[PDB]
């Protein structure tokens, strides 16, 4: 009975009460390799056109992302387009903000990513300010993903940091248009799960409620924009499975410049269209003189590893005779990692694909499945 | 007591937030740190008349 | 030792070398460094379990010094016996000192622990209707104090008044110390009050941490609590006045502070008026209820002249009323000749020492703690000014060299001409307009101390600012402070030490120091203070300006050098500045010509029957 | 003072409206 | 004391509320041109209510 601070010293110094310790972070991984043990070789769609909406309104002046949610959002778009551009070469992109109620196309849908980049950069100049409308930017990206062909799946990747959106009209319609003209929208929120996103994710998702994403902290925000630029599975009911006329350019050398096509100014080099025999500055693209596709051969061996994706290495048991004590790529030393002799052989480091039966360490295990996207042992077998 | 309005025709927005950063520089400026205290000035000569 | 041979390198080392205690291998965890030479403990900050072993040490030792990275500590017995009066016994103290430092602790330290925590508790003090007695749990130890037998006519006994002091020294040369404690809880005798907080006052954390430093055992106990100015030393007297509950008594340094902590107990407690009485030369009146609040300074209680009847009747009041609590504010003058006795005149069971300069020229400071008691808390004064609580004062140091006419004079007269040689020279002058000139654009308010009355005339005289001074109006001195805080004309107010004492000042967020009394440790917080409790405070990038002007090649350096030593002990870092860009393109030329420099030099020098009754 | 107050709001709101068509 | 009106601003107050426009379209081209008309309104119990 009495004053709080007249009871008792806190005594903060006594709250802290103080060999198989490396079980405990190996169950972790494990545990976070359980979820990736389903995999299969879904069907994608390879040729994207996106439209890419970022918030630009006063609940982006939110101080809780250092050091703001517009700048770090802008420059993390930065990443995404450098990262799309990198592993989807032949697709569209378009950037659209949300800025005082209105709906403001920064660049047009194109290939080129550094004109996007350029678009980014004149955004994160200027301040957020404005209510957010989520139907102005969904109505902008149905009328740009209007012209797009049938073949050229069409997605919509909103970054929404607001709670709530004004809107000249009803969403819903807005909603039920998206859905009528096969738009798949994915959502990534900032601060909690708002309905109308996470409604229009599935009605425009075909019923999955798994394309509306919610941030924990920095780290998980680029592991969804990671995430975000892997292709997303189509539907069985889809039937636009469709040709496309496309040349391959052959790359010209002249020492004297001459016009190109696209842009009318001098370029020393180029690739000649096949069709039409004009000139383009940059590649993949379409081309000015004919409309007609000109891509290389790593434009479709970039995107060609989503097609078949090789199944996850799987930890081999530590009871189980070893096949080789060096890895199968770099000879890496298996560590035996004995704890203690009462401890004996736990958890190996051995990862052994299925189709070729050899062992890899964790090294090549990141490796082989981000990076490259061949297993060395299935091209050494003799098939 | 007095009640005064001001009408802008969608063009003196910028004119507006040009004020408001340029009040905004001038207390940046005015609660800056001095020259001699963010440098060091003993590698130049001594004060005097 | 723990037979380990000395290196070549350890020759150097006068008896420092402990390379002979043996490293821990799970020392990552440990934060703690242990000295055996004299106690001496070192922090980290950065490692973990950092604030587990911080709290401990600011609760079982004193800081040396407190910077960013590596906090110094030192054990002392004071600190031990604060520790040990909380409720921490010495096996747990060893323990997690064993615990939570690399090195293990030696034998001698272990010693020191045990024979400083040992014959804690034997003698205590207490008061019955005004009347001090020596109380003890064991009847032997009153045999054992049969050396300065002062006794006058369980196991208690009566001691004189007026030597008491000389009792508690005694007591703390044998290793038995007093202690003293309250009971409030179990006291009955003396009346108890209905004191509160208002609900709408609000308390920060600092400061129910030093409330609980001083009430952790759940009885008061006397000691000093230490705060900056400005950052709410007086909330901190206002709520153990409200704790207690008792009859409460507070001592000032002037009357203005006296009025001051009346407003403190009217406004941010609940106390009505006729509970609040102050004794001063213009109020005399004294509360009729059984107990209530005084306030007063020390001067009154503390004259050995002739006192008037009135006074008289209520220093007789004051003798004869058993107080229970006594606050004592700026403590740093108690340890004087008159003020010394403000607690043996006045019985009280619990005395708080509250000030914002710890610190005197004359080792009587270190008495303090036969007259108020172990230090009690101590203001990390870089966690204030980071959480935005005080301003961030920037200490500078402007050097201003010496012209060849007034050296040489300097160096041929004695120190007292001395002294307003070098505070006339005329590089200050012109050092101290540039500086006006420069903060009076950035609508700093500038306050310009100045301990020579001479020089600060001459300052007034020559840049146009007003002065103030003991013997000026007081009238006047109200009119300048008003003109100060609101007319914004004048920015820079001249003030000679009566700013330096505790009056009431308006707020400024720039001070330039010129002269000093010498090398006052105090006078340095006492001014760094007044611009510690500006306005700007929660204005993002805000930082206050401290100035201290100094004549180079002089004892201004040394008598600077022994000032700021306290501030710099608080962390405060001094800056020097050699340049300044604007000396020569500077507008107005202070003394610029030479004829003009030796003019100011001779005048330094040439200054050292009702009918008879019309007739006349 | 009613009727300066009204009369002052009466020329406030003259002001302003002379002031616009000078603007404008 | 003073308040901005921006055109955007008059055309929310038109659409939100018809009774303004409804002032507006007999009272600004008839008799008071358009800032006379918004200090009345603002200084009207219409604005209050
Ligand atoms: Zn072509
Ligand atoms: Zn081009
Ligand atoms: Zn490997
Ligand atoms: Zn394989």
């Amino acid at each position: 009975g009495g004053y709080a601070w007249e009871d008792e010293i806190k005594r903060s110094w006594d709250l802290v009460k103080v060999m198989a310790s490396l079980v405990a972070s190996i169950v972790e991984a494990r545990k976070k390799r359980t979820a990736k043990k389903n995999i299969t070789p879904y069907q994608r769609g390879i040729i994207r056109s996106l439209i890419l909406t970022l918030d630009c309104s006063e609940a982006m002046l939110e101080k809780d992302l250092r050091p703001n949610r517009h700048a770090m959002i802008i420059q993390y778009a930065i990443d995404f387009v450098h990262e799309f551009f990198d592993q989807n070469p032949i697709s569209q992109m378009g950037i659209i903000i949300m800025r005082n109620g209105l709906a403001q196309l920064v660049s047009q849908v194109s290939g080129n990513p550094q004109d996007h980049i350029d678009a980014l950069k004149s955004i994160r100049k200027q301040e957020p300010k404005g209510n957010p409308s989520l139907q102005n930017a969904l109505e902008m990206a149905r009328g740009l993903l209007l012209p797009v062909p049938a073949h050229c799946t069409r997605e919509v990747l909103i970054v929404f940091g607001s709670l709530s959106t004004t809107d000249p009209g009803d969403i819903h319609q807005t909603i039920d248009s998206l859905v009528s003209e096969k738009i798949r929208v994915k959502v990534l929120g900032l601060s909690a799960q708002v309905a109308i996103c996470k409604e229009l994710c599935k009605a425009t998702n075909y019923g999955d409620e798994s394309f509306y994403k919610i941030l924990l902290d920095e780290t998980h925000l680029k592991e969804l924009f990671n995430e975000a630029v892997t292709p997303l599975p189509v539907n069985k009911i889809n039937k636009g499975f469709t040709l496309v006329k496309m040349g391959f350019p052959t790359r010209i050398f002249e020492d004297t410049p001459t016009f190109c096509s696209c842009h009318s100014k001098l370029v020393y080099g180029g690739y000649f269209c096949p069709n039409c025999h004009s000139k383009v500055c940059s590649l993949p693209t379409v081309c000015p003189c004919c409309d007609l596709m000109l891509i290389l051969s790593t434009h479709l061996a970039r995107s060609y590893h989503h097609l078949m994706p090789l199944k996850t290495f799987a930890e081999v048991p530590t009871t189980e005779k070893f096949r080789s004590e060096d890895c199968f790529s770099c000879q890496s030393r298996f560590p035996i990692l004995k704890n203690h002799k009462n401890g004996k052989l736990l958890t190996s480091s051995r990862y052994r694909c299925e189709d070729c039966k050899q062992e890899f360490c964790v090294d090549c295990d990141v490796f082989i499945h981000e990076i490259l996207h061949n297993c060395p042992g299935c091209e050494s077998k003799p098939v | 007591a007095t009640l005064h309005i001001n009408i802008t025709t969608a063009s003196d927005e910028v004119a507006q937030r040009e004020l408001q950063e340029r009040q905004a520089e001038e207390k940046r400026k005015q609660n800056a740190v001095p020259e001699w205290h963010k440098q060091s000035t003993i590698g130049k000569t001594a004060l005097g008349r | 030792p723990a037979d380990f041979v000395p290196d070549s390198v350890s020759g150097m080392f006068r008896s420092h070398d402990f390379s002979y205690l043996r490293l821990r291998p799970d020392h990552a965890s440990r934060p703690l460094w242990i000295s055996p030479s004299d106690g001496r403990i070192i922090l980290e900050s950065f490692s973990p379990l950092a604030e587990q072993a911080q709290d401990f040490l600011v609760t079982i030792a004193e800081p040396i010094s407190r910077p960013s990275h590596i906090h110094e500590y030192k054990i002392t017995a004071y600190s031990l016996y604060a520790a040990v009066s909380v409720g921490l016994e010495t096996d747990d103290i060893i323990s997690v000192l064993d615990r939570l430092s690399k090195v293990p602790v030696a034998e001698s330290i272990i010693n020191f622990i045990k024979g400083a925590t040992i014959s804690y508790g034997k003698v205590k003090l207490v008061i019955k209707h005004n009347r001090y007695f020596v109380e003890t749990t064991q009847a032997d130890i009153l045999q054992m104090l049969l050396n300065d037998s002062v006794i006058g006519p369980v196991h208690s006994f009566e001691i004189a008044n007026e030597s008491v002091e000389v009792v508690k020294k005694r007591c703390q040369e044998i290793d038995y110390p007093v202690l003293e404690e309250y009971d409030f809880r179990n006291d009955h005798r003396n009346p108890d009050l209905d004191i509160d907080l208002k609900p709408s006052t609000q308390i920060r954390p600092y400061q129910e941490k030093s409330l609980s430093k001083m009430f952790g055992n759940g009885r008061a106990r006397s000691g000093i609590i230490v705060l900056p100015c400005g950052a709410g030393k007086t909330l901190v007297g206002i709520t153990a006045a409200c704790t207690i509950k008792k009859s409460v008594i507070v001592l000032c340094t002037s009357s203005v502070s006296v009025m001051q902590w009346r407003q403190q107990f009217l406004q941010w407690c609940t106390l009505q008026p006729e509970n609040c009485a102050v004794f001063t030369s213009d109020n005399k009146e004294m509360f009729q209820t059984e107990s209530g609040l005084v306030v007063s300074t020390y001067s009154m209680v503390a004259n050995t002249r002739n006192r008037s009847h009135d006074s008289q009747k209520v220093m007789d009041f004051l003798t004869g009323r058993e107080w229970g609590f006594i606050i004592l504010d700026e403590v740093h003058v108690v340890p004087a000749a008159m003020f010394r006795r403000v607690v043996s005149t006045i019985a009280a069971h619990a005395k708080l020492g509250l000030t914002a300069t710890l610190v005197r020229e004359d080792d009587k400071i270190g008495d303090l703690n036969f007259l108020i008691g172990p230090k009690l808390y101590e203001a990390n004064w870089m966690e204030l000014s980071q959480k935005g609580h005080i301003a961030n004062v920037q200490c500078a140091e402007v050097w201003c060299p010496m012209t060849a006419e007034f050296y040489q004079e300097y160096l041929r007269e004695t120190a007292r001409k001395r002294m307003l040689l070098y505070i006339m020279n005329p590089t200050k002058f012109q050092a101290c307009q540039f500086l006006i000139q420069y903060h009076e654009r950035r609508g700093d308010k500038i306050i310009v101390f100045s301990d020579n009355v001479y020089a600060l005339q001459e300052y007034a005289l020559k840049m146009g600012k007003p002065f103030i001074y003991g013997s000026t109006p007081q009238q006047e001195r109200m009119n300048i402070l008003q003109n100060f805080q609101y007319n914004d004309q004048i920015n820079t107010i001249f003030l000679s030490k009566v700013g330096d004492t505790s009056i009431d000042l308006p707020e400024a967020t720039c001070l330039i120091q010129i002269s000093s009394h010498y090398g006052s440790r105090r006078q340095e917080a006492q001014r760094l203070g007044r611009i510690l409790r500006a306005k700007r405070r929660n204005d993002e990038g805000f930082n206050a300006f401290f100035y201290s002007l100094v004549s180079k090649d002089t004892q201004e350096m040394y008598y600077s050098t022994k000032r700021q030593a306290f501030l710099v002990d608080q962390g405060y870092a001094f800056k020097v500045i050699t340049h300044l860009h604007g000396m020569e393109n500077i507008p107005n030329l202070a003394y610029a010509s030479p004829r003009e420099r030796r003019e100011l030099l001779q005048e330094v020098l040439l200054k050292n029957h009702p009918l008879i009754r019309k007739m006349y | 003072d009613n009727i300066k107050m009204t009369l002052q709001q009466i020329i406030s709101r003259y002001k302003d409206a002379d002031i616009y068509e000078e603007k404008r | 004391v003073n308040v901005n009106l921006s055109r955007e601003k008059i055309l929310n107050i038109f659409e939100n509320y018809p009774i303004v426009k409804k002032a507006y379209t007999d009272n600004v081209p008839k008799n008071f041109k358009e800032p006379e008309f918004w200090a009345r309104f603002f200084s009207s119990k219409l604005f209050r209510k």
